[PDB]
C-alpha cells in the first residue's frame, strides 16, 4: 500500500495569516490526491482534488499543489470558519485507496503551561472496589502534551485514558485529563501515585504527586 | 422513469470506470432511443476521434437501423490501428475492422484512469495467434500457442508461449504506451431514398 | 518515454571478463525481446546476442556463440551481456536495443525489429597501460599558414582539444585518433590562420584526456629560422 | 447528486448487522461509492469499494476479512455487513461517491455517516464521586460521571452560577461498555470554606439526576 | 546466413534533390502468409546510435520524416530520400529479420553532399625539436578542406616512396562547406630520420592537375 504522512501535527495561524499544510506519499501517486475538510461534528468536505483544481463551491483562498509524491495545501488569508482538521487521501484507480492522519488548524497564541493537579480516588469509590487517578492539564498551549503515570516509580501504561476539550472559544487554549483506573487491591498494595507532564511551557517535566492514606 | 423519448445512454459506455482489455473487447448494442452525437463530438478532450463513412457533423440528421458501441484500452502507438485496413498486433489479433467500415472512432488519453505506480497489468492483449482475426471477431481464447512441431500440452516454455500479454501501464511511461481508453461506433444505415433520410 | 541506459563498458585485459548492463524505463520491459548490437572502431554494425520476452530464446552470433551469455532481470527491467574471455576483435561500442516484438525467433510472424537503441557502451581488449599524452607542435612554415598541435601515444580514449580556450574555432580540424602499433593512439588537430597574424597571435592548443587526468596547453610558434 | 444512509444502531458483540447507503443524479451505472470508517477520536481510514453494475469490490488489506459489502443497482443502494460485531467495531461510518469524468475520476456528495455502538451493556445512570480541591492561589475540584449508559449526560455547577473556568470533558468508552465523564472547575483556594460547589449530572435515558457536594477533604 | 548487399558503399547527393539506396539479400525475405518482406533501414549518424527509419520494407517509423520511403521486396529492396535536407547525411544500413540465421545488417551506405570538386591545400610540419629528444620522429602531412573524399597521398624520403610506415585520418564532412580534411602521420626513429635529407608527400586529387608535392629539407630550418 502507499503511506499518506502529514505535517505538521496540529498548528497556529492568525486570521488573515497563510496556512501551510503538506502531505508526503509512501511512492509516487501521479496526481490522483485529494484534500478534505471535517469541522467538528461534520461530515468531511472536499477542496482539492487532482492535487490543484479547486472544489466547485469553494471559497478561492484555499489551494492545492504538488506531484508525485509531496503535495501541499495553502489557505490564503485564513478565516474563523476554517477550524478544522485536514487530511490528504489518494485514489489510484485500481489501488486501495489510502488515507493520512490530518492536521488540525487552531487560532494562533502565546505558549502557556498547563497546570497540573492530581486528584486521589474517593473513599465512596474506594468502597466499591475500584480506583481511578485523575490527573488534569489546565489551559495549555499548543496541544502537544505528554503524561506519564508513576506508581511507586513504576513507570504506568495500559491502565489510563485521557480526553481533550476543544480549543476554548476565548483563551485558545486546551484542557486534558488522564484517568488512571486500578482495582482496590492493587490500588492498596502501593503509596506514592504520581503523573508526570512535559510540555513546550515548562522547563522540566512538572510532577504532581499524593501518597495513600495522605 | 424510462421511456424512448429519452436520450441513448452514451455515459454508460464513455463513463465506465473500467474498460475491457482488447483481446476480450466489450460491445453494447444502443437501441430503442434517441441518440445525439453533438455532445460527443464537441468535446474538446478527445484525442481521436476520426470517421469512416461517413461525416460526423450529419450524424445526427441521419437514420441508423442499429448502433453497436465497442469498448477497449490500448497504448498511445496502438491507437493508429484502430482503421479499416491496417495490421499489427492489434489490428491482426485483437481488433479488426472491416474496410467498408461505416461508423466512429474515439479515443482519449485515460493515464490518471488506468496506469498504476508499479504498474497496472489488469489489462491484456492478445500477441500470439496464427491466423489474423475477422472482423468484429472476438477471441478471448487462453490455449497455449505451439511455436514449434512438439506439442505444450498446456504447459508454458520455449516455443509454448501463452498467448495473452499484459500492458503493465505505469503513469511514468511515454505517451505511446499510455493507456488510451477507444469507443467504437458501429452504424447501420438505413435503405431509403434520399427524399426521407 | 522510451529509455536504454547501458553501463560496465571499460578497458579489459585480454582473456578477462566483463559484464554489460543496460537499464530500461518507459515500456513494460517483462514483455520485449532484447538484442546487443556492437560496432568496431571504423566498422559496420554487427549482430551479437538475443534474448525472449520469457528469457527463453537465447541465440548468439558466429563470432561469439559460446564465450558471450546474454540474460535479464525481469524485476529490475535490466539486460545483461556476460562478455567472457575477450579478444581484440571484441573492441567496439556495444548498443542494447528493443525488439517491436517478444524476439521468439520460432514464431516468425510476429519477427520484430530494432526499435529503440541505447546510447552505447565503449569496451576496448587491451594489454595496454593508462598513459596521459605527449603534445609536440605542428610549427608553422617559414596568403594562409597552417598550425597545429600532435597528441601522439595515450591510452585509452578519448581527448578533447580546444584552440584559445575556445576562443579559435573557425578553420579548426581535429581528426579521429589512429591506433598505432604500440598499442597507444595518435590524433592530430590543425587550424588555418592567415599569414600575416603569426606574430601577433598567440595560439595555443588545450588537450584534455581524463583518463590519466592530464590537461596540457601547449604554445605553437613559428619556427623562428633568423638570427 | 445525493446519497442517504441509514439510522445510528445499537448491537450487542457477536450480533450481525448491516447499514445502508442509497445513492441518486450518478453520471452513469458505474460509479465507486466507498465506505470509510470514523472512531470517536481516531482519523479516516478507507474500507472498500464496489461499483454498483459490475458489483466489484476492492477490500482493504486491513479490512479485507471483516466485513462484506454488497449492492443493489435496482434501488441504486449500497451496504456495509458484519458477520460478527465486536466492540472495537464502535465508529461512525460514511459512505462517500467517486464519479468517473473520462479524463480522471471526481469525487461528489458524502454521506452523513452512521453511528454504530457495539456494546453488551444496558440502560445505566451515572455515579458521582467528588474530586476534592487539595490541602496544599487557586484550587481545582471537580466531579466524576463514571459507569453510564448510552449518552449523553449534561452536567452543570450551582445550578447554572458557576461557569467561568468549567471544563466538562468528552466522555470516553471504558473496556466495560460503559462510559465514563469528569468535569473539573478552578476556584480560588479562598473559597473552598465559604462557597459550597455542587455538580448537577442529569442522564436523561436513565431518568437519573444528581447533584453531588465537592468539599475539601477531611484529613 | 542470409547476405545483405547495398549499393553502392557510398554516394553523393546535393541538398533537395532525391537519393536512392539499394540492398539485396541472398535469400527470399518474405513470409507469404501475411505478405510482409522483413526488411528494415537505419540512419546513423556520426557518434549516435542507428535511428530506425523502415521497416516491413515499406511502413515508416513514427516521427521519420516523410521524404524517407522504402519500396522493393523478395530480393531487391530501396531506401529513398526525395529532399534530401543537410541533416542526413548519415550511413545507412539495411537489415533483415527473418529469423532465420538471427539477424544480418548491410554493410551500410555513406550518404555524403554533393559539390563542386574542390583542390586540397597542402602543408608538411617538420617532427618538433621536442619530440627528436624522445628518439621518434613524426612527419605529418595535411590535405585541408578537399572534395571529393578519393584522395591518394605519397611519401618520398630522398625520392624513395613509403608505404608501411604511415597512418591516415580523415575528418566527416564540414557542417557549413561540406569538404574533408586528412592527416597522414608519417612514422620514423629518430636514427633513420637522421639518415635522410629530402622528405616530401606527394598528393593526388581530382581537383588538381598535376600531382602536388610539398618537402623540407632535413635540419634545413
Ligand atoms: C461523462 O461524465 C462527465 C462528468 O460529469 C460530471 O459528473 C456529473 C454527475 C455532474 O456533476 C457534472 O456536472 C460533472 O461535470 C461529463 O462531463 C461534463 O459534461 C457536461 C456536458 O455533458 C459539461 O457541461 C458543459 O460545461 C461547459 C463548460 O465546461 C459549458 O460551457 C456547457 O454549457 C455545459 O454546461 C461539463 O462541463 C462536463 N464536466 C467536466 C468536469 O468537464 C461528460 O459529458 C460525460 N460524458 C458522456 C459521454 O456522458
Amino acid at each position: 500500500d502507499i503511506q499518506m504522512t502529514q505535517s505538521p501535527a496540529t498548528l497556529s495561524v492568525s486570521p488573515g495569516e497563510r496556512a501551510t499544510l503538506s502531505c508526503r506519499a509512501s511512492q509516487s501517486v501521479s496526481s490522483t490526491l485529494a484534500w478534505y475538510q471535517q469541522k467538528p461534528g461534520q461530515a468531511p468536505r472536499l477542496l482539492i482534488y487532482g492535487a490543484s483544481t479547486r472544489a466547485t463551491g469553494i471559497p478561492a483562498r484555499f489551494s492545492g499543489s504538488g506531484s508525485g509524491t509531496e503535495f501541499t495545501l495553502t489557505i490564503s488569508s485564513l478565516q474563523s470558519e476554517d477550524f478544522a482538521v485536514y487530511y490528504c487521501q489518494q485514489y489510484n484507480n485500481w489501488s486501495t485507496w489510502t488515507f493520512g492522519q490530518g492536521t488540525k488548524v487552531d487560532i494562533k497564541r502565546t505558549v502557556a503551561a498547563p497546570s497540573v493537579f492530581i486528584f486521589p480516588p474517593s473513599d465512596e469509590q474506594l468502597k466499591s472496589g475500584t480506583a481511578s487517578v485523575v490527573c488534569l492539564l489546565n489551559n495549555f498551549y499548543p496541544r502537544e502534551a505528554k503524561v506519564q503515570w508513576k506508581v511507586d516509580n513504576a513507570l504506568q501504561s495500559g491502565n489510563s485514558q485521557e480526553s481533550v476539550t476543544e480549543q476554548d472559544s476565548k483563551d485558545s487554549t486546551y484542557s486534558l485529563s488522564s484517568t488512571l483506573t486500578l482495582s482496590k487491591a492493587d490500588y492498596e498494595k502501593h503509596k506514592v501515585y504520581a503523573c508526570e507532564v512535559t510540555h513546550q511551557g515548562l522547563s522540566s517535566p512538572v510532577t504532581k504527586s499524593f501518597n495513600r492514606g495522605e | 422513469h424510462h421511456h424512448h423519448t429519452n436520450l441513448c445512454p452514451f455515459g454508460e459506455v464513455f463513463n465506465a470506470t473500467r474498460f475491457a482489455s482488447v483481446y476480450a473487447w466489450n460491445r453494447k448494442r444502443i437501441s430503442n432511443c434517441v441518440a445525439d452525437y453533438s455532445v460527443l463530438y464537441n468535446s474538446a478532450s478527445f484525442s481521436t476521434f476520426k470517421c469512416y463513412g461517413v461525416s460526423p457533423t450529419k450524424l445526427n440528421d441521419l437514420c441508423f437501423t442499429n448502433v453497436y458501441a465497442d469498448s477497449f484500452v490500448i497504448r498511445g502507438d496502438e491507437v493508429r490501428q484502430i482503421a479499416p485496413g491496417q495490421t499489427g498486433n492489434i489490428a491482426d489479433y485483437n481488433y479488426k475492422l472491416p474496410d467498408d467500415f461505416t461508423g466512429c472512432v474515439i479515443a482519449w488519453n485515460s493515464n490518471n484512469l488506468d496506469s498504476k505506480v508499479g504498474g497496472n497489468y489488469n489489462y491484456l492483449y492478445r500477441l500470439f495467434r496464427k491466423s489474423n482475426l475477422k472482423p468484429f471477431e472476438r477471441d478471448i481464447s487462453t490455449e497455449i500457442y505451439q511455436a514449434g512441431s512438439t506439442p505444450c500440452n498446456g504447459v508454458k516454455g520455449f516455443n509454448c508461449y501463452f498467448p495473452l500479454q499484459s500492458y503493465g501501464f505505469q503513469p511514468t511511461y511515454g505517451v505511446g504506451y499510455q493507456p488510451y481508453r477507444v469507443v467504437v461506433l458501429s452504424f447501420e444505415l438505413l435503405h431509403a431514398p434520399a427524399t426521407v433520410c | 518515454e522510451v529509455q536504454l541506459v547501458e553501463s560496465g563498458g571499460g578497458v579489459v585485459q585480454p582473456g578477462r571478463s566483463l559484464r554489460l548492463s543496460c537499464a530500461a524505463s518507459g515500456f513494460t520491459f517483462s514483455n520485449y525481446g532484447m538484442h546487443r548490437v556492437r560496432q568496431a572502431p571504423g566498422k559496420g554494425l554487427e549482430w551479437v546476442a538475443l534474448i525472449s520476452y520469457e528469457e527463453s530464446n537465447r541465440y548468439y552470433g558466429d563470432s561469439v556463440r559460446g564465450r558471450f551469455t546474454i540474460s535479464r532481470d525481469n524485476s529490475k527491467n535490466t539486460l545483461y551481456l556476460q562478455m567472457n574471455s575477450l579478444r581484440p576483435e571484441d573492441t567496439a561500442v556495444y548498443y542494447c536495443a528493443k525488439d517491436q516484438g517478444p524476439a521468439t525467433v520460432m514464431v516468425t510472424a510476429i519477427r520484430g525489429a530494432m526499435d529503440v537503441w541505447g546510447q552505447g557502451t565503449t569496451v576496448t581488449v587491451s594489454s595496454a597501460s593508462t598513459k596521459g599524452p605527449s603534445v609536440f607542435p605542428l610549427a608553422p612554415s617559414s596568403g594562409t599558414a597552417a598550425l597545429g598541435c600532435l597528441v601522439k601515444d595515450y591510452f585509452p580514449e578519448p581527448v578533447t582539444v580546444s584552440w584559445n580556450s575556445g576562443a579559435l574555432t573557425s578553420g579548426v580540424h581535429t581528426f579521429p585518433a589512429v591506433l598505432q602499433s604500440s598499442g597507444l593512439y595518435s590524433l592530430s588537430s590543425v587550424v588555418t590562420v592567415p599569414s600575416s597574424s603569426l606574430g601577433t597571435q598567440t595560439y595555443i592548443c588545450n588537450v584534455n584526456h581524463k583518463p590519466s587526468n592530464t590537461k596540457v596547453d601547449k604554445k605553437v610558434e613559428p619556427k623562428s629560422c633568423d638570427k | 447528486v445525493q446519497l442517504v444512509q441509514s439510522g445510528a444502531e445499537v448491537k450487542k458483540p457477536g450480533e450481525s448487522l448491516r447499514i445502508s447507503c442509497k445513492g441518486s443524479g450518478h453520471n452513469s451505472p458505474s460509479y465507486w461509492i466507498s465506505w470509510v470508517r470514523q472512531m470517536p477520536g481516531k482519523g479516516l481510514e478507507w474500507m472498500g469499494r464496489i461499483d454498483p453494475s459490475d458489483s466489484y469490490t476492492n477490500y482493504s488489506p486491513s479490512f479485507q476479512g471483516h466485513v462484506t459489502i454488497s449492492a443493489d443497482k435496482s434501488i441504486s443502494t449500497a451496504y456495509l455487513q458484519w458477520s460478527s460485531l465486536q466492540a472495537s467495531d464502535t465508529a461512525i461510518y460514511y459512505c462517500a461517491r467517486h464519479v468517473v469524468a473520462l479524463t480522471h475520476l471526481y469525487p461528489d456528495y458524502w454521506g452523513q455517516g452512521t453511528l454504530v455502538t457495539v456494546s453488551s451493556a444496558s440502560t445505566k445512570g451515572p455515579s458521582v464521586f467528588p474530586l476534592a480541591p487539595s490541602s496544599k492561589g487557586t484550587a481545582a475540584l471537580g466531579c466524576l460521571v463514571k459507569d453510564y449508559f448510552p449518552e449523553p449526560v449534561t452536567v452543570s455547577w450551582n445550578s447554572g452560577a458557576l461557569t467561568s473556568g468549567v471544563h466538562t470533558f468528552p466522555a470516553v468508552l471504558q473496556s466495560s461498555g460503559l462510559y465514563s465523564l469528569s468535569s473539573v472547575v478552578t476556584v480560588p483556594s479562598s473559597s473552598l470554606g465559604t462557597q459550597t460547589y455542587i455538580c448537577n449530572v442529569n442522564h436523561k435515558p436513565s431518568n437519573t439526576k444528581v447533584d453531588k457536594k465537592v468539599e475539601p477533604k477531611s484529613c
